DNA sequence: GGAGCGGATCTCGCA
DNA sequence: GCTGCGAGATCCGCTCC
DNA sequence: GGAGCGGATCTCGCA
DNA sequence: GCTGCGAGATCCGCTCC
């Protein structure tokens, strides 16, 4: 449940072969007829979603195509990380499989409006990312437009000036104190907590103000 | 509301949207919404079948 | 600086962008882009500070043309006569306001002169002078022309005269149109002049050829000294260097460097 | 509210385009449509989610090719040759990928015709065929098209498929490409995107 | 802030006007033809496109009391004030750079040839050769200022996000329902902390479970 | 009871009722008819 | 609703009127064998009636 | 532990110890190969340790 | 510890662990360039200990 | 007291 | 050195007119 | 604060 | 003129010594 995070896999449909990409985060599918389900294929198919928009990493399970030479040289030349699932884990990939019906559902509805199989593709498409506006209000599409505007890295080295603070905490073990562990640098100062990044264990923690004090500032 | 009705039948024929969906877009009455989803003889079609379980003696 | 020049070397091998796109992009200095960009042999098998002048006529009056290749930034003013000496008045009062290091033009009667060359040798910026047979210029200049023509009709009525209409012009193209985030042309030169600074700060200190000794670590292993090696660029305790056998671009601390004598 | 008298009265004294006073001012796009229609000088003589469409000849390739007038993002497919129907499938997965709302193009077989002209309409997107009168289109679908096929030529060698080479220059043009203040020409659009979403909720 | 101020000199029978800047110190110089009207609204008009100004002070003159002087200056929208200024800093200003322009004008006298040219050299020279402070030209403080003032207006947009999330904690071995929608306090690499309404205790949940929304209505 | 409702509504025209007779004898829910007799005029304006 | 024939279901077949309503299944009236059936829920598909 | 063959779980094999304790999976020690596998939580079956 | 250059102080560099106590002045590690310096007493600023 | 309405709850089938 | 999922129906308990 | 403990919760596989 | 089911694991929240 990545922010860039896509699930790919294949399905039938009447003699039909049709490939899907799913989105994580917003929801956002992208499905597209394939011949076969050849190595070059899928390199193509695979190269032009990222030419498409940018993603950073990929979820797929073990096939001829979705594991080999040229396909790995292929992603890492792109600069995508990739995961393979557990074998014979078809849940592994539950998004994709849970897309598979409700891409199926909604394109039988569909086949009589359009002689061509590709406007149907297209069809469904709009009216699962676009015209979905489900829950809030908002659809899909929406989300991923929001969520690739915010990743801007331009906004955040826009202010190069911050306040610099130390501060002393120690862990807490089933109510019994323990005892200082070095000065740390504070993440983020909120009301009534304090969260730590533990180098130790090099994890986040929080922590009440009941156990937290601050060193003087220098002068 | 009584005006933007066609309006909305018009887009479900088109698109097979959802009632939630017609409901957030044109500002119509989730009733409204869910009786013109409900009439739809191509959504009816595909369906899914019901889920209503009982129980043993 | 130092740390990110091979990631931008091997970005432009994958995708081969241009000079400002890496600059802008990995934070390079716009000389180490320009020497990247150039030394590829796929490239040699549009920037800033360079200008094209191209010569227009309206109403019977002298007016001259300055486009800026990456800013889009358009440049007038009125113009008494086509001779040499009133073209180097307009020249070098170009030069007054700005800080330019190219510019191209054709052939022209006050292009050419005993004077024209010398004069331009004293300012330093280098000028080529050749025939635009890039179909690409002959559509660019074209648009050009129309976009600042069409907008004198605009405000004639209530001025006065033609060379008020210079003005308006260029309130209408440089102020009031804009892209991308609302930013204007002008807006898009002094940003450019920004980063564009930053490198006299490096390059002040630079100005003096040093051969240095470099050393590989490789698992942990200073394994020998290696060299001599031309320091590339300065850096805040890195230094990068040119690999003789694997011919890439290498990062190396501080702690791992000698100083050779001449 | 105010911005609409200011704007009215800027255009009034310079006669600029609608796009700069939109941004600019932040007024809407309607409201500056009217502004801009309202102006006879204008009138007797660059929209956001405005397209264009053309085909592109590439030794026997055949090439659809579509630009946005606003923000330089180029769609390029390879099409098996020029037909209705290959031309509507291109179309509607053209809509299927973006929400545009207006599209301009020339006079041609395929895109006049009364099936193209039905299915756009039932779309919902204004169409203009015609000769261009902007002297801005042209010249930058001819910047468009020299880019594409410099960076077609260059890259080509490096893949294997045409279709591969073709999404190499679309992410080389499309992303890798930066101007202005260290800007894609992809993440303009999504900027504008995202405000038209968002004035869209604020107004209704 | 963004304040000039024009003065004129009165050389080998010819006249040249100077543009000031208060703040920063900008200097322009122009050769003035005559005294008509029109060459003062050219010139205006001229600055106004090569500069950018936001407040314009100015003494008494034959040409400036006009009506049509004023609806054109209300027309740009700048704004000016008449009678003579009071302050002692802008009259020294003033007096300091024309003895300096016109002491390296009449140094630079053997060098140039034309008249046009030596104006506009002579312009080159005040407005490069002039290291103000950190070796800064009045140009380079002028962008700076440009730029700082540019960067402190856009620095809102990064502000203004105020991002939604969910979340999801692992009870009993198994993930739990999507709770929310919520609003993120702080996001950093891995992990983002977030407010519970449940039992009003802050808590960090990596990005693995999570899921990102704009802000409702 | 989507079907009825511009029957009804060329009905209500021809004959200017009530609501909540058209709601009673059409099966139209009570909003719609409180919508419907609020976008009349005549209706709204002699109340 | 549906008649499965050596496990496979059949295609669907009505609309009809529900003669009966079970918790566990419903009964319903077949036009062309004129016979009475007992169809799970499993098996139905609940519809707005025509008009 | 057991490994699935062509979807067919094998025979039931250990028992050995839980080397990385993951929610979605573990990662087991084979002594047949004397290499590192990974076996999801439907094919797991916890025991105390023996003595 | 602060930085002097021919008695212009600069800023305090922010926290850093100490090497010995000396008499006048103490040593110090650099994280920039791995170097160890030297500073004053008068230029340091003792951190309290926990209280 | 009529009224609609937001949300918890249910099964089943992708592989 | 990792992983189940949600769309599409149905009522309760609610408050507001 | 240590301590065990009753009970809600989870999946999967009979046909 | 009728129907899904529970055994076997695992923690939380509890209170009592
Ligand atoms: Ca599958
Ligand atoms: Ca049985
Ligand atoms: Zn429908
Ligand atoms: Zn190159
Ligand atoms: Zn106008
Ligand atoms: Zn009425």
């Amino acid at each position: 449940r990545g922010i860039d995070h896509w699930q790919v896999d294949y399905t039938h449909y009447e003699d039909k072969i049709i490939l899907v990409w799913v989105e994580t985060n917003s929801g956002l599918i992208y499905a597209e007829r394939v011949k076969g389900e050849t190595g070059q294929e899928f390199r193509v198919q695979t190269m032009k979603w990222y030419a498409m928009f940018a993603p950073k990493s990929l979820q797929s399970d073990n096939g001829p195509a979705f594991v080999a030479e040229s396909t790995q040289l292929l992603m890492k030349y792109l600069g995508i990380e990739h995961t393979t699932g557990i074998p014979w884990n078809p849940q592994s990939q539950a998004l994709v499989e849970r897309t598979h019906q409700t891409l199926k559902n909604t394109l039988e509805k569909l086949i009589p409006m359009f002689n061509a199989f590709e406007s149907a593709l297209a069809g469904t498409l709009i009216t699962l990312n676009i015209k979905r506006k489900g829950g809030l209000g908002t659809s899909p599409m929406d989300i991923f437009i929001f969520n690739k505007e915010q990743q801007r890295i331009q906004q955040q080295s826009k202010s190069k000036q911050e306040k610099i603070r130390f501060c002393y905490y120690r862990t807490r073990k089933r109510g019994h104190p323990g005892e200082w562990q070095g000065p740390t640098q504070v993440l983020w100062g909120g009301d009534g907590a304090i969260v730590v990044k533990d180098r130790g264990t090099d994890r986040y923690l929080v922590i009440a103000n009941k156990d937290v004090k601050f060193i003087p500032p220098p002068k | 509301w009584i005006e933007n009705i066609p309006l909305a039948e018009e887009e479900h024929n088109k698109w097979h949207q959802d009632a939630v969906s017609l409901h957030l877009e044109f500002g119509i009455p989730r009733t409204a919404a869910e009786d013109i989803v409900q009439q739809c003889d191509v959504c009816q079609e595909n369906k899914m079948p019901s889920t209503l379980r009982g129980s043993n003696k | 600086w130092i740390e990110n020049i091979p990631l931008a070397e091997e970005e432009h091998n994958k995708w081969h962008q241009d000079a400002v796109s890496l600059h802008l992009e990995f934070g390079i200095p716009r000389t180490a882009a320009e020497d990247i960009v150039q030394q590829c042999d796929v490239c040699q098998e549009r920037g800033i500070d360079h200008w094209q002048v191209d010569y227009t006529h309206y109403e019977d009056k002298i007016i001259l043309v300055w486009v800026e290749t990456n800013s889009g930034l358009i440049y007038a003013e009125r113009v008494k006569g086509e001779t040499g000496q009133e073209f180097r008045v307009q020249t070098m009062k170009w030069y007054a306001m700005f800080a330019p290091k190219s510019l191209q033009s054709d052939n022209g009667p006050a292009f050419v002169a005993e004077s024209t060359q010398l004069l331009m040798k004293y300012l330093g910026i280098e000028h080529t002078t050749g025939i635009p047979w890039n179909p690409q210029s002959q559509a660019l200049v074209e648009r050009t022309h129309q976009t600042l023509k069409n907008t004198l009709e605009k405000l004639i009525p209530m001025f006065n005269a033609f060379e008020s209409a210079l003005a308006g012009t260029l309130i209408t193209l440089n102020i009031k149109r804009k892209g991308g985030l609302g930013t204007s042309p002008m807006d898009i030169f002094i940003f450019n002049k920004e980063q564009q600074r930053i490198q006299q700060q490096s390059k002040s200190k630079q100005e003096k050829i040093r051969f240095c000794y470099y050393r590989t670590r490789k698992r942990g292993h200073p394994g020998e000294w290696q060299g001599p090696t031309q320091v590339l660029w300065g850096g805040d305790g890195a230094i990068v260097v040119k690999d003789r056998g694997t011919d890439r671009y290498l990062v190396i601390a501080n702690k791992d460097v000698k100083f050779i004598p001449p």
